[PDB]
């Protein structure tokens, strides 16, 4: 019954996963991550303290974010002494943001938070962003009160007019203004305001924000963006880089001005042209053609083979059949592959193998 | 106008419905 | 939605409905069809007013009888909420039936709340507003203007403009709230107060406060126009007895009598002046008095009597004037010596309580005033003043109080008591004698209402126990039941705290209000909760004096400085306008995330109609049981009357009275089922009152929460708030707490 208890719970966990449709998502993102560093974040509800754990998870989030969003940009803001302090400008270099976050980890948080100051700073940082990018703001709020110099409601109206999207992660309880901010700014959706219940749930919440947010039907900004694919060149002698002005062995050559760049993806320092490899675009295709989920086969019918199609793991005979089939190709898979096929891979081997 | 919205019971109104757009991607291209 | 009852189709203004609302509607329909009175206790977290309007409006529009609806609330603010809900419901009906049906609905209030005159609406007292309006609307100015246009007397364009149009065309068909009514009348220069009062006989549903139904002074004029078979609803009637008692109560001070002699002397001087120049008016009035006419036959419908009838219409004598006070001079002398007897009775040195009969006998002894002439004091005065051309009545205002006392003491003899105290304030350098006329029986004022109207519905959010109200008020109910909300997940956490973090017992007994340990223990509770409460916090104190003393102690200790760091502090004040601004600031602070804490009085103005749904209220801190001041002569006499007559124990009533107020405040936090909040009762004496709380609140109070400490309370509150912040599972409430149209049909099938 204990194993069956997992299965019935698994079926309930699979109930939400059943409804999957290819919703349009904005791959080009421009995220502004806001952190709360106030007196309320000195509590011990999160070990060792909220400030330490949040910073530690922020480092992990940065790594994951740039891993699945190679052509996006991020900016870091913190709240301190009732003011918003900029610590990282919008940039495509994951190392610069990580270094900035590490430095912040030392100073002790103090003072009160100010949403209006943080929102206003985020509003200005996203002003010089193309219209094809999705402007998003992620806030890690821990305080139950906000001290602002002006009217927060006016800022909320401005954010909606600027088509910015706000996600807020709370620590203790729901704040009415935060709920309004996450609702009025998301076309009335109320699922963008999440309050954690433990340390483990926080990791999932951070991981969820990595994926691009679906776009609204009435919000259309379709356009073509000019991109370039530079060719890597190997040089015998070091040469000055056009981005940092330092001697480096080799760098990718822009096909529009031949200027060299240390690393990709980055905006060309000469023609202001985005340099991206073909692999970077390939990293986001799984969000446009997501692999359809697998449905377990009832034990009443007869199974095809005793071994897994993909990993050759012998199916445990033992009640409920531990087999999941693909509707497109109708090939049974073990429980292990389905997790690996939907988290690591994004293509069904059975469908590819079938000839047409 | 503003007072009317406050006095109404939101919980009894129709649940918010998502209005996200769907995309179907056709796949075809010329050979190298 | 639009579902069906046994034979009555009802249109709900929402696509969804709670199980309680449908059960509430079914019981109401049964009572209306069967006849009689009933007492229904519906939870505050479920739509009550909307359910009442939906069913009752459909009932009047479907059955051939087309019985009218009378809605009685406790405060003017509640009338606005009811009208707004009515407008929303009627809009839904107009959109589903395809046309605007013949329907009229208006709210009622005093001139102060509906006066548009640029010079008369700027007054801080309602009595002055009434006097000015009567001067411009009595008709003396109009009659004087007709005779001689040169007269400087002015008119009211709003009142004058109404004569052009007929009564049926004052307002277009539909429902007009106060906010909408003023805007429509301002654009046409009309008086909303006169428009409403002249259309009561034409309104399908009429909404007014309890004072307009139970107080004989103002109820008689309004009651004379309403129908006899109309539906009567008593919403939030858990404190109706206080209104009933205050209607037939009066207080006389030394200053009131001192101001009465000056008015009486002025009245005599005015009579002498009129006697010299214009004596025909007195003779004309005297001739009618000899005939046997009264104020009703003499005064026109346009004008109002100077002294409002202080007794019920059924207790007024229909015989002619006795003859002693038939003449102006004789009546003035009668009035003058009556004042002296009151003055000489204010020199007592110890509290004396006597029945009206004993007072009358002593009055008949020292002087020679009989009972019958005393009963006509108010009626006679209104006639004399009206005929005296008293355009300015500032001097005679005090005489109204004496006339009211004379007509009250000489009319009722059972259930009334007369209290004379040598110390109005026990802590006073100089004694301040006071004469109080108190009404002990609470059913005297409401007896005519329960007899004139066949069907009456009494509903409130915290009316419990239901058995006592029929005992206190002499009436019988066909059914009396209370509903329990079927909430899928716990939405409110009621807790009782008996001791502080140091395990020291905490109580709000007045004798120990100045205790460093209790004051600190309560202060620690306030600070600790304010740290976890997200946006709003309402704090209710047993009495305003208790709040003043304890708040001042906190200021000296330094508790407030710590509270200021987290939330803004707003405090209720005796001034009504200042308190209203505080609520506006408190609501603004909670909406913008600044966070605010409101300190109020459980028996104050806030608790009698102000709501804190969602953000404006997330935690209720009841600082002590709101016990009444036991060492009160008025209260002690009231308790004795109930014990001897209704066999109600003194302790039981006192506990019931205190709990009915504590529960009242608790129900002002939940709107719908998506609303949540933590209710903490901070007193060691709440531990044994669980059985006395409302059923829907008691069911939510666990056995482990009956006696908690401050530290344990915070831990539970933090856990509860965290739990309520998660996305609710829709399947957990698809058909167990909220019903769609399909689910409602299923319930009607299984039940049948
Ligand atoms: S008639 Fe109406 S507007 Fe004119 S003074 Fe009286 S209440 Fe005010
Ligand atoms: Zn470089
Ligand atoms: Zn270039
Ligand atoms: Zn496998
Ligand atoms: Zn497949």
């Amino acid at each position: 019954a204990s194993l069956v208890a997992s299965i019935v719970e698994a079926r309930k966990k699979r109930t939400a996963k059943k409804n999957i449709t290819p919703y349009q998502r904005g791959i080009i993102r421009s995220l502004i991550l806001t952190l709360d560093c106030s007196e309320a974040m000195l509590e011990k509800d999160l070990r060792p303290n909220r400030h330490a754990m949040i910073i530690q998870y922020a480092i992990d989030f940065v790594h994951e974010f740039f891993d699945q969003n190679p052509i996006s940009q991020m900016g870091i803001i913190i709240m301190r002494n009732g003011l918003a302090q900029l610590v990282s400008q919008v940039s495509g270099n994951p190392q610069d943001h990580i270094d900035a976050l590490k430095s912040i980890r030392k100073q002790e948080p103090k003072g009160n938070p100010s949403l209006q100051n943080a929102l206003e700073m985020a509003r200005g940082l996203l002003l010089p962003v193309p219209a094809h990018c999705t402007r998003e703001v992620l806030i890690v709020f821990g305080s139950l009160s906000t001290t602002d110099p002006g009217d927060i409601h006016q800022t909320i109206d401005s954010l909606v007019s600027e088509k910015i999207r706000v996600k807020v992660l709370g620590l203790s309880a729901q704040v009415a203004i935060c709920k309004e901010l996450c609702k009025a700014t998301n076309y009335g959706d109320e699922s963008f305001y999440k309050i954690l219940l433990d340390e483990t749930h926080l990791k999932e919440l951070f991981n969820e924000a990595v994926t691009p947010l679906p776009v609204n039907k009435i919000n259309k900004g379709f356009t073509l963006v000019k991109m370039g694919f530079p060719t890597r060149i190997f040089e015998d002698t070091p040469t000055f880089c056009s981005c940092h002005s330092k001697l480096v062995y080799g760098g990718y050559f822009c096909p529009n001005c031949h200027s060299k760049v240390c690393s990709l993806p980055t905006v060309c320092p000469c023609c202001d042209l985005m340099l991206i490899l073909s692999t970077h675009l390939a990293r986001s295709y799984h969000h446009l053609m997501p692999l359809k989920t697998f449905a377990e086969v009832p034990t009443t019918e007869k199974f095809r083979s005793e071994d897994c199609f993909s990993c050759q793991s012998r199916f445990p005979i033992l009640l409920t059949s531990s087999r999941y089939r693909c509707e497109d190709c109708k090939q049974e898979f073990c429980v292990d592959c389905d997790v690996f096929i939907h988290e690591i891979l994004h293509n069904c081997p059975g469908c590819e193998s079938k000839p047409v | 106008n503003d007072e009317r919205n406050e006095l109404k019971i939101d919980d009894l109104n129709e649940s918010y419905k998502t209005n996200y757009a769907i995309i179907h991607l056709k796949r075809n291209a010329h050979e190298k | 939605m639009k579902f069906y009852i046994d034979d009555l189709p009802v249109l709900f203004p929402y696509p969804k409905i709670y199980p309680e609302q449908y059960n509430y509607m079914c019981d109401i329909k049964k009572t209306l069809d069967v006849g009689g009175n009933s007492i229904l206790e519906m939870p505050s977290g479920t739509g009550k007013t909307v359910s009442l309007l939906s069913l009752t409006i459909a009932y009047q529009m479907h059955y051939p009888e087309h019985r009218k609806i009378i809605y009685c609330s406790r405060t003017m603010s509640e009338i606005e909420k009811a009208l707004v809900e009515l407008e929303n419901l009627m809009d839904y009906r107009t959109k589903e039936l395809g046309y605007q049906e013949d329907f009229r609905g208006l709210g009622l209030t005093s001139r102060k709340n509906l006066c548009l005159h640029p010079e008369v609406s700027k007054e801080r007292k309602g009595t002055v507003v009434d006097e000015k309006c009567r001067r411009m609307t009595n008709g003396q100015a109009k009659r004087k203007l007709e005779e001689d246009p040169e007269a400087n007397v002015e008119l009211c364009e709003y009142h004058e403009n109404l004569y052009n149009i007929e009564v049926e065309d004052y307002l277009p068909k539909g429902v007009f709230s106060f906010e909408k009514l003023l805007k429509y009348c301002e654009e046409k220069t009309l008086c909303p107060y006169f428009i409403v009062r002249r259309m009561i006989s034409l309104c399908n549903i009429i909404i007014y406060s309890y004072h307009y139904l139970l107080d004989p002074k103002i109820a008689e004029r309004v009651s004379n126009e309403v129908s006899k078979d109309s539906i009567v609803i008593f919403d939030e009637a858990h404190n109706i007895d206080n209104v009933c008692i205050e209607s037939l109560s009066l207080d006389l001070t030394t200053d009131a009598l001192r101001r009465a002699t000056r008015g009486a002397n002025a009245l005599d001087e005015r009579i002498s002046e009129v006697r010299k120049v214009d004596s025909q008016k007195l003779q004309d009035e005297y001739e009618k008095l000899v005939q046997g006419l009264h104020s009703a036959d003499i005064l026109t419908d346009q004008e109002e009597p100077f002294v409002e009838t202080p007794v019920l219409p059924q207790d007024l004598l229909t015989e002619a004037i006795p003859g002693n006070i038939r003449r102006a001079e004789h009546f003035v002398s009668f009035l003058k010596r009556l004042i002296e007897y009151l003055k000489t009775r204010m020199k007592v040195l110890h509290v004396i309580s006597e029945t009206p009969k004993s007072f009358l006998q002593h009055l008949k002894q020292l002087t020679f005033i009989e009972r019958k002439p005393l009963r006509f004091c108010s009626e006679r005065l209104s006639l004399l003043v009206r005929t005296l051309e008293v355009t300015e009545v500032e001097d005679f205002t005090a005489l109204k109080d004496i006339a009211t006392f004379a007509t009250l003491i000489s009319t009722y003899e059972e259930g009334f008591l007369l209290i004379i105290e040598p110390y109005e304030i026990e802590n006073a350098a100089v004694p301040n004698p006071i004469m109080r006329f108190t009404c002990l029986d609470a059913s005297i004022a409401i007896k005519p209402v329960f007899e004139r109207f066949s069907s009456v519905i009494i509903t409130s959010g915290t009316i419990s126990p239901l058995d006592m109200y029929p005992r206190m008020l002499n009436f019988k109910t066909v059914l009396q039941k209370s509903y329990a909300m079927t909430l899928a997940k716990k939405s409110f956490l009621p807790m009782i705290i008996t001791k502080g973090s140091d395990q020291v017992a905490i109580s709000s007994r007045f004798e120990i209000r100045n205790d460093p340990s209790i004051v600190r223990n309560y202060g620690s509770m306030l600070v600790e909760f304010a740290k976890i409460t997200p946006d709003g916090m309402v704090v209710f104190f047993p009495s305003y004096l208790y709040m003043e003393s304890i708040v001042s102690m906190w200021q000296t200790m330094g508790i407030l400085d710590e509270v200021w760091k987290h939330k803004l502090i707003l405090v209720e004040t005796p001034d009504a306008q200042e308190t209203s601004l505080a609520l506006e600031t408190y609501r603004k602070a909670c909406s913008n995330g600044r966070g605010a804490i409101l300190l109020s009085v459980a028996r104050g103005k806030v608790s009698e109609g102000i709501d804190f749904d969602h953000q404006y209220g997330r935690t209720v801190l009841m600082i002590g049981i709101p016990f009444q001041y036991t060492e009160s002569r008025i209260l002690k006499a009231r308790l004795e009357f109930m014990r001897e007559n209704y066999r109600i124990r003194e302790n039981d009533f006192l506990s019931f009275d205190a709990m009915r107020h504590a529960a009242q405040c608790l129900g002002r936090v939940l709107r719908g089922k998506d609303d949540y909040g933590v209710m903490v009762l901070a007193d060691r004496r709440f531990s044994r009152k669980r059985s006395q709380l409302p059923k829907w609140i008691a069911q939510g109070l666990s056995d482990a929460d009956l006696n908690l400490s401050t530290d344990m309370a915070i831990s539970n509150t933090k856990q509860f708030l965290r739990t309520m912040a998660q996305p609710t599972d829709p399947k957990d409430q698809e058909g167990v707490s909220v019903w769609s149209y399909e689910d409602l049909i299923k319930h009607q099938n299984s039940r049948k």
